[PDB]
């Protein structure tokens, strides 16, 4: 009958409706992020909405540190990416407890999507709303960006965007990487990164950022932190100055 | 709430028949077709197999006749996938069997355990039930040879001569002229040939898509011997039973 | 259906090269490209 | 697992599931039973559909849960086998823990218990066989003859017929049988049996099976060469009179 | 070889080759049937243009 | 038993007997003690001789999971740490006494775990019954910066001295080094100082030198 | 609390077919097409990689995988189901041969026994069934080379050429007249790039194209040395490098 | 197909789940309560409606107290939000009793939004229909924090929920605005009886009952307790006064 639609199972068309649906929430914040991967470190950078005033602009964001070596931005409904924040964060912690050594990215993100695979076979379970971008430096792979979603296809990207306007992000960092012929940005030093990513970024949504709407995550090598605003002033500053 | 989702698998009709079974003995007669014919001296066991190309495998292919105890082998009839759990019970049940008791098991006893877990299904836990129909075969000193029958319903009966699957009647309706009460092997085996030439969908016969399996007593006495034919024994018979 | 549908690209296939007569090897060609559009089209 | 409901009281009172049981039995083989003086005699049917069933390894339609009580059932032959195999292992704990063999009032209690729990317990369909249950307790030579349902009401036939055209084969019982004059001779007992089975089986001796229940653990199966017998003389005394 | 092993992409040169020596050797009619058979072979399959300009 | 190991600046070598013994008797002369959880990362086990072989199996299977899954090579680290659970949620019932080496990308590294979960990280470990006589020479002849020829000859004489100074240790010495450049090799009877003598008589016996009760043949095949 | 969907969401129809069953082979059907061959000395298993982002990296995802050093498996269906499915058949197979057996299981037995997992998730109740199908390459020494098809249902079959995805009709219908009873590898290999070559529809190069082979045990990668018991793994796969040295072989 | 609000889990085409909005919907149908976040701790406030004069005064009350420095105070479903507060009591009972530090206000409101979004995954759970406004004093300070029932939390400087929500505020961003330097809680506690004033005027039909409760650190010492004594009276009738 009509009960197809409305968990997890299989449709004349071969296709999964409730999956396809949970990927239209996940643009709900219409939240643009981006993370280019440098030549020793990442940087993820996303927008950064306050709706009302009433909101204490340092508790809002979309950024979550996962452990001292691994980052993670998500895009979608907040409390969501809170559950799977907590779930990535016990994960690691029992990763780091069982076997002693910190995990790499790439582990996280497909134990994250096995978990979200999980939800989608189950019936009774509804798969998240949330898509995941895992960030990171791998001594032992090196920089990498791993992006994750409710369905649980996950695979490394040179360079992730997300949001309404993905596509054209997505097209823009296209452009330069395929007339650069390199795999990551060539930039040594993580300050550089940061203004790359930034001006590629204001030139892709035409909108000019203050100190309060966008957020910037960095992942050094051993070290991940999200700058504060004066940092993203006067990252701002230098770019202004600078073209 | 978790009940509009439910279809209700153990449920009975208004006029008083389950519907899940019913489907099953639907699904049963898609399948590919099987025979089984008992005679005096042993009992033959052959199936057509379904879905049959030129890629196919047949150097080490067996998916309708299926070996349980030395003495005691089965024919599938249905989704095989269902029917592998069932054949790992049933060798389950059988070592327990050889475990207690330290003798063969009877034939009985085993399609009681297999008649008993597809009732399981069928009765209670909401699920589907198994959708495959078992043709038994086995040796003992109890009955002698024995030929027994399932149904996804559960429900066992002995035959002298049966055929599960596809074109059941037209093959029940063959075999019941031709049979007699004192074949030897050989006779079954080309009455059974005989039959799957008459009954089946292609033209020809060839020994791709025919399995046989066969119970024969000799020279030893009280231990049968369990053989299932290959294809370059199978390609044998065709030219005996004129068939070629 | 397609037996009747190679006669008619051999008659065409005749026409195509200005001649007058129907030959085996416009047979052959008709056949051929009525064989390919049935195992094209079956996709 | 599942704990749905699949029993619920309509809106009429009766419960679907045990009167579609109810149906379901009226589609099964029909089954006779009759009792004399010191014999009880449990007559049944067999399917004509389909030939070629050998008689040796066919499972008997009448089953003996004990030496002293035999039970024969009627309707879907999958389930009744499983309150079959219940019944025994029930009457085996009896013997265990009572130190006297089953009588036929326990056992058809026991077996009325578990159809009604079947039907009271969540995510299990009712059983959708009737059963008679027939024997002898010890130390006695009263024949006592049971009949449960599947709602799980029980009671005490002096000749009960269950399945299809049971109607029939009750009418001829309420008028060729006494309940206050009943039979005297296993001969007499099974000559109504068989007379009542042919209103119904209309030729069929070679699936016509009878099993006779006599005391002091006697339980036996009349043969083919039996029947027909009893057959020979019933069909001579039915046309000419 | 390459008729029962189908294998049209080199049907159509050995065709062509098959032509090219009937014509060196004058027997005309067996060059127009080797030439047309390898355009029943060209004209379904994914033939490069060196082949097709030939 | 007595198993060595000793690390080295390019790598780690490990070195064990063959001698397997059951107490005052010997059961086999020629043993493989070394025991292989992956293929960089090698166990030799001591105490109790029938913990170690089930115990280094369990860690094997899931360690070779482990590395399959995160589709990169197993670490050492892991592999210790994974023992120390197993062997302290027994809670000090299994015996089992093994050395751990092994080189991965972060570096080499070679430990030691005790019967009831204690561990310990050294250049040089020797651990078992007969591990004092070759601790003791491996603390004497021991130094910074040491090759992989003389890596092998430290191993070679704690071995020797061991097999000499016990009883349970003896016959074959069996060597395992571990190189962080090239692939990891495995030497069987490195050195054989015990050979059995040829016997001074034969003792073979002529036909039907023993009665025969009664004669059967069984069937095999079918 | 707990799991309130304890009923089987597969139900027979009234014609008589299960419907999420028929459901999977149509969400199989469509996908990537991939493919595999037995030769007589080995047994090659390819797959094109369907880069759906040109910003992603094929390198980290593994379109095919080691199931055992002996074994690998190639599907055509869902990505995370596959990965789920490849996860728990290396868990179950480790847990029934390599701790009560001591090495590992052969093609045969480890095809069923992973079919197990599926022919359950049909049956047991609130899950749907999974909607890959895979494509299981492997070699013993007693049943030699082998490759079975696994199919959501459950149901597996042996196959010397084989090729699911949306181009399976036409590689199936191609590889008749492609295979005969004796085969090189490299005749092999070489016979699954020309079928996979029109079944692409994107970039044709070394990158977009996954190919493993089961061949000799190779002593090079077995990563130790001085054990005549054994030689190495049976299962290596070709890097891009690897693959692109073949490809204009045609 | 239809139906789509019958189940919880299910998503609808547009990807907002529709169980958790009519539960939104619900909460809006409470009693006004608003909080205040002045500079050294939180200011609570609810408007209990009083009913038939048979109630008794000053008696029921609705500003519950989670250990020492946590208070909750709910709208809409008031059952709800008592068995939310109850099971937040009992994680800062546990959390106390294996770390022996008292629970900081964001933890406390990551356990409370895991609890709440652990109800709309699933088929067989209804959804929370209760809003709270928790808040109070810690170690690093003081947070205000409103949960909804999709399980987001933010930290607020202010909010309220109830009939009189969106009059709250607006005098609420007033009040933010007159005092950017911050606020004392001696105001603070006479600004909450103006704004729960002025919201009540929609509700002027029946009558009005105020208790106010505030979490301070230079007056309470990081203690929640209700206003007794002068201090509500004073409140109440400066509050009067500009009416």
């Amino acid at each position: 009958a009509g009960y197809d639609r409305h968990i997890t199972i299989f449709s004349p068309e071969g296709r999964l409706y409730q999956v396809e649906y949970a990927f239209k929430a996940t643009n709900q914040t219409n939240i643009n992020s981006l993370a280019v991967r440098g030549k020793d470190c990442t940087v993820v950078i996303s927008q950064k909405k306050v709706p009302d005033k009433l909101l204490d602009p340092t508790t809002v964001s979309y950024i979550f540190c996962i452990s001292r070596t691994i980052g993670m931005v998500v895009n979608g409904p907040i409390p969501d990416a809170r559950n799977a924040a907590l779930r990535a964060k016990a994960e690691a912690a029992e990763f780091r407890y069982k076997y002693g050594y910190d995990m790499p990215c790439d582990v996280l993100a497909k134990r994250m999507a096995n978990l979200s695979q999980i939800y989608t076979q189950r019936a009774y379970m509804r798969p998240l709303g949330v898509i995941l971008t895992f960030v990171s430096v791998d001594e032992e792979l090196g920089p990498s960006i791993y992006k994750t979603d409710p369905a649980g296809y996950y695979v490394g990207y040179k360079a992730t965007a997300t949001g309404p306007k993905q596509q054209e992000i997505t097209t823009n960092l296209e452009n330069h990487f395929k007339k650069s012929k390199i795999d990551h940005i060539n930039e040594e030093s993580w300050e550089k990164v940061v203004e790359f990513a930034i001006t590629h970024m204001i030139d892709a949504l035409g909108t000019e950022f203050s100190k309060n709407d966008l957020e910037v995550g960095v992942a050094t090598k051993d070290k991940f932190f999200t700058l504060s605003a004066e940092n993203i002033e006067e990252r701002l500053v230098a770019i202004a100055e600078q073209d | 709430g978790s009940r509009r989702y439910d279809s209700r698998t153990t449920i009975f009709s208004p006029e008083g028949r389950l519907y899940q079974v019913e489907y099953a003995l639907e699904s049963i007669s898609h399948a590919g077709t099987a025979i089984g014919i008992m005679a005096s001296d042993g009992i033959v066991l052959a199936a057509e197999r379904k879905v049959t190309s030129t890629l196919l495998e047949q150097d080490t292919s067996t998916e309708k006749l299926y070996k349980l105890n030395d003495k005691i082998a089965v024919a599938v009839a249905g989704l095989t996938a269902d029917a592998e759990i069932l054949i790992n019970t049933a060798r389950i049940h059988a070592q327990n069997y050889l475990k207690t008791y330290n003798e063969d098991i009877p034939v009985e006893i085993l399609v009681r355990r297999l008649s008993d877990i597809k009732q399981g299904y069928t009765q209670h836990g909401g699920l589907r039930p198994f959708g495959v129909s078992f043709i038994y075969a086995g040796y003992d000193d109890r009955y002698g040879y024995q030929l027994y029958t399932s149904n996804p319903s559960g429900n066992y009966t002995g035959w002298k001569a049966i055929s599960v699957g596809a074109n059941t009647s037209a093959a029940q309706t063959l075999l019941q002229m031709d049979y007699k009460d004192d074949m030897k092997v050989d006779d079954a085996i080309e009455l059974a040939l005989k039959t799957l030439s008459k009954t089946t969908d292609s033209s020809a016969l060839t020994y791709d898509r025919l399995e046989f399996a066969t119970i024969r007593k000799g020279a030893n006495d009280g231990e049968v011997y369990q053989k299932i034919f290959k294809p370059q024994e199978i390609k044998d018979i065709l030219v005996k039973t004129g068939i070629t | 259906a397609d037996v009747k549908g190679v006669c008619t690209e051999a008659g065409m296939y005749a026409l195509r090269e200005r001649r007058i007569h129907v030959t085996q090897e416009d047979f052959e060609l008709a056949v051929g490209k009525v064989m390919n559009k049935n195992q094209e089209t079956a996709i | 697992g599942y704990d749905r409901a699949l029993s619920i009281f309509s809106p009429d009172g009766h419960i679907f599931q045990v009167e579609y049981a109810l149906e379901a039995v009226k589609r099964g083989t029909c089954a006779v039973g009759v009792k004399g003086k010191n014999c009880v005699v449990l007559g049944c049917e067999r399917r004509s559909t389909l030939k070629l069933q050998d008689t040796r390894i066919t499972p008997s339609k009448v089953s003996k849960i004990d030496s002293h009580v035999v039970l024969s059932f009627s309707g879907l032959n999958a389930d009744s086998r499983i309150l079959i195999e219940k019944a025994r292992v029930e009457a085996q704990s009896h013997r265990l823990t009572l130190e006297d063999p089953v009588t036929v009032e326990y056992l058809t209690r026991y077996v009325a218990g578990v159809q009604q729990r079947y039907t009271q317990s969540g995510g299990v369909r009712p059983f959708g066989v009737s059963t008679l249950i027939a024997g002898f307790d010890p130390r006695d030579d009263e024949p006592k003859l049971y009949q449960t349902e599947p709602s799980g009401i029980y009671s005490s036939w002096s000749a009960q017929t269950i399945g299809r055209n049971s109607k029939t084969v009750r009418e001829f019982l309420e008028k060729n049988y006494d309940r206050k004059e009943p039979p005297a001779t296993v001969e007499e007992c099974v000559k109504l049996t068989v007379r009542s089975l042919l209103e119904v089986v209309q030729t069929g001796a070679k699936n016509i099976e009878i099993t006779v229940v006599k005391p002091d653990s006697d339980i036996v199966a009349l043969s083919s060469e039996e029947i027909n017998q009893y057959v020979t003389q019933i069909e001579q005394e039915k046309q000419e009179q | 070889e390459f008729k029962k092993l189908d294998d049209k992409p080199s049907l159509v040169d050995v065709h062509l080759l098959e032509s090219k020596v009937y014509h060196k050797l004058r027997n005309l009619a067996k060059s127009k049937a080797s030439l047309t058979a390898a355009r029943t072979a060209a004209n379904s399959i994914y033939c490069p243009t060196q082949t097709v300009a030939e | 038993t007595t198993i060595v190991g000793v690390k080295f600046n390019n790598g780690v070598v490990i070195a064990a007997d063959t001698r397997s013994t059951q107490g005052p008797i010997v059961a086999d002369k020629n043993c493989a003690k070394l025991h292989r959880i992956s293929p960089k990362i090698w166990c030799a086990g001591a105490g109790t001789a029938a913990d170690t072989e089930a115990v280094t199996q369990l860690i094997g299977s899931n360690i070779e999971l482990h590395s399959l899954y995160t589709s990169r090579e197993p670490r050492v680290v892991s592999a210790l740490q994974m023992l120390k659970q197993h062997l302290f949620k027994y809670q000090g019932h299994i015996g089992a006494y093994l050395i751990v080496a092994g080189v991965d990308p972060t570096g080499s590294h070679l430990f030691s775990i005790h019967a009831h979960g204690s561990t310990d990280v050294g250049y040089y470990l020797s651990l078992g019954s007969g591990s004092l006589a070759a601790m003791a020479v491996l603390e004497s002849h021991w130094k910074q910066d040491l090759t992989k020829e003389e890596a092998i000859k430290l191993a070679s004489d704690a071995i020797q001295a061991g097999i000499w100074n016990d009883l349970g240790s003896g016959s074959n010495v069996d060597v395992c080094v571990m190189e962080i450049g090239k692939d990891a090799e495995y030497l069987r009877n490195y050195l054989t100082p015990n050979v059995r003598e040829e016997k001074q008589k034969s003792y073979k016996f002529p036909r039907g030198t023993t009665a025969v009760l009664k004669e059967s043949i069984v069937n095999i095949c079918d | 609390m707990t799991d309130r969907y304890s009923f089987s969401l597969t139900t027979f129809s009234p014609s008589g077919k299960l419907g999420q069953i028929d459901y999977a082979l149509t969400a199989v059907k469509q996908g990537v097409t991939s493919l595999g061959i037995k030769a007589t000395n080995g047994v090659v298993i390819a797959t094109e990689k369907k880069s759906s982002s040109p910003l992603a990296m094929s390198e980290t995802l593994s379109k095919v995988s080691l199931l055992t050093p002996d074994i690998g498996a190639v599907y055509s269906g869902m990505g995370p189901d596959y990965r789920v499915l490849v996860d728990k058949s290396r868990k179950v197979a480790h847990t029934s041969y390599k701790r009560i057996y001591g090495e590992y299981p052969p093609t045969k037995l480890l095809v069923s026994e992973v079919a197990k997992i599926m022919q359950e998730a049909t049956q047991s109740g609130g899950v749907r069934p999974f909607g890959v199908s895979l494509l299981i390459a492997g070699h013993d020494e007693f049943n030699g080379f082998s490759l079975y098809q696994v199919d959501p249902s459950g149901s597996y079959f042996p196959w010397k050429a084989t090729a699911i995805g949306k181009g399976s009709v036409a590689a199936k219908t191609f590889l008749e007249k492609r295979w005969n009873d004796e085969l090189e590898l490299e005749d092999a290999i070489h016979i699954a790039l020309l079928t996979l070559k029109e079944s692409v529809e994107g970039e044709f190069n070394g990158d977009t194209i996954e190919l493993a082979i089961i061949g000799d045990e190779n002593p090079d990668l077995l990563g130790y040395t001085g054990i005549p018991t054994d030689k190495g793994p049976r299962f290596r796969k070709l890097t891009s490098q690897e693959i692109n040295d073949r490809l204009e072989a045609l | 197909g239809t139906g789509y609000d019958l189940s919880n889990s299910v998503f609808s085409p547009d990807g907002r789940n529709f169980q958790v909005e009519y539960a939104v919907k619900a909460v809006e149908n409470g009693t006004t309560s608003i909080g205040i976040k002045c500079n050294d701790g939180v200011v609570f406030a609810v408007e209990k409606l009083i009913t038939s004069k048979l109630l008794v005064p000053q008696k029921n009350v609705k500003i519950q107290v989670v250990d020492r420095h946590i208070g909750c105070v709910y709208s809409g479903l008031i059952p709800d939000g008592r068995h939310l507060v109850n099971r937040g009591r009992e994680e800062a009972a546990s959390f106390k009793k294996l770390y022996k530090t008292p629970i900081p206000i964001p933890a406390f409101a990551d356990r409370l939004g895991q609890y709440v979004q652990a109800h709309t995954l699933y088929n067989s759970v209804r959804p929370f229909g209760v809003s709270t406004i928790f808040g109070g004093v810690d170690k690093n300070g003081a947070h205000l924090y409103m949960l909804e029932p999709s399980g987001s939390y933010w930290g607020y400087k202010g909010a309220a929920t109830g009939k009189g929500r969106q009059s709250a505020k607006a005098e609420l961003e007033k009040l933010v605005d007159h005092h950017p330097e911050g606020l004392s809680a001696r105001e603070a506690v006479k600004q909450a009886a103006k704004i729960i004033y002025l919201a009540h005027e929609d509700n002027k039909e029946k009558d009005f009952e105020l208790e106010i409760s505030w979490c301070s650190l230079s007056e309470t010492n990081g203690l929640h307790k209700f206003v007794k004594g002068d201090l509500l009276q004073e409140a109440i009738d400066f509050a009067q006064k500009e009416i």
